[PDB]
């Protein structure tokens, strides 16, 4: 049994990026925010343990690790990038985590692939706008057409209504589990009034 | 890459419509990495693996004596848990390459992970 202030005590000594790309939107999920949404999903839903899990967009790998050390039959992170990729793979070896694979590609060019094949989708994902919607929005469409059973998702609070109506047309149920807020890279503040934080929703969508 | 997770990627819902192919695995590198076994989940993987696509690629890794489907009883069976546990789990492609049905293209697979995009 991984208690919270544990859990996150062993998420704080995932290493970061080494030269994160803002393209991207690289940051390591907090560890306080990887913390409350992995002992949520195992100790609420028991939505890891003996499970197969998706990570999408896994970065430098906080969620991974994290769902590795409740109990994952197999974690699998996905990333288009590379050296996130390579950090993240030293960090499992750290940590001695074995139940833990990782893939490089584009999440959202992901149509009819691994349709159903994990039980579980968790991800922090970026919200740069592609092709017309959030990044965050493809993510979703694909993490729903690859999970069986959840999806857990972080989405800007200020998005909610509309996030809410696409689950409506997608016949997709929704629940917000907690507000949440955290700190953006200092660098991300490009305008006097620009919060140096994001609200965000902690969401569980399932079938 | 573990063969549960070439498994994965590979993998397709068999219904109506025709047959979809698996990624082919070739590999000049592999390790064995212990993980630690977990019967409850490898019995729950074990009808979720799409078999044809597994003997041939643990073939193509010289793996031997592999089961050939589900045994009689394999949730009762720990050996037969066990040596899936080792197969899908404990045997990772290091360098290799994974090839496109569809187009005959191959996608790299270095320091055990599979590079997917068309760069
Ligand atoms: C038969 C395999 C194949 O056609 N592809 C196209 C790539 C990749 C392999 C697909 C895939 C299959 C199974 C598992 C995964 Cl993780 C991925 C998806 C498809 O993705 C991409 C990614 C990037 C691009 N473009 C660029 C410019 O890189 C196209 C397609
Ligand atoms: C906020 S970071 C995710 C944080 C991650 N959970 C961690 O702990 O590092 C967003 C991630 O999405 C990845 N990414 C961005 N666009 C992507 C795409 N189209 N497909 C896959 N990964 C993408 C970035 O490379 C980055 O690692």
């Amino acid at each position: 049994k991984v208690r919270l202030k544990e859990l996150e005590s062993r998420l704080q000594q995932v290493d970061g990026f080494e030269k994160p790309k803002l393209l991207l939107e690289q940051y390591p999920t907090r560890p306080h925010i990887a913390a409350c949404m992995l002992y949520t999903i195992h100790n609420t839903y028991d939505d890891i343990e003996n499970k197969v899990v998706a990570d999408l967009g896994c970065g430098c790998g906080v969620l991974s690790i994290g769902t590795a050390m409740l109990g994952a039959g197999l974690c699998v992170g996905f990333d288009i990038d590379e050296d996130a990729l390579e950090i993240f793979n030293r960090n499992a070896e750290e940590f001695e985590l074995t139940n833990i694979d990782m893939v490089q590609c584009d999440v959202c060019l992901l149509s009819n692939r691994m349709s159903k094949s994990f039980d579980t989708v968790i991800m922090n994902p970026p919200f740069g706008t592609k092709n017309n919607k959030g990044t965050d929005m493809a993510f979703l469409k694909t993490a729903l057409e690859m999970a069986r059973t959840a999806v857990y998702s972080l989405h800007k609070s200020s998005t909610r209504e509309h996030v809410q109506k696409k689950a409506a047309e997608w016949k997709i149920k929704i629940d917000i589990i907690a507000e949440l807020r955290y700190d953006l890279p200092a660098s991300y503040k490009f305008h006097k009034k620009k919060s140096v934080d994001i609200e965000v929703d902690l969401i569980r969508f399932s079938f | 890459m573990k063969l549960l997770t070439h498994n994965l990627l590979s993998s397709h819902v068999r219904g109506v419509g025709s047959r979809g192919f698996p990624l082919r695995l070739q590999a000049t590198e592999v390790r064995i990495c212990p993980v630690e076994f977990n019967p409850n989940f490898v019995a729950r993987m074990i009808p979720k693996v799409e078999w044809s696509a597994f003997l041939e690629a643990a073939d193509n890794l010289r793996l031997i004596q592999v089961p050939k489907g589900p045994v009689e009883g394999y949730e009762e069976n720990e050996e037969f848990l066990r040596t899936m546990h080792h197969l899908l789990l404990e045997v990772e492609v290091i360098e290799g390459t994974l090839q496109c049905p569809e187009s005959g293209r191959m996608f790299p697979i270095s320091r055990g992970i599979p590079n997917m995009l068309l760069s």
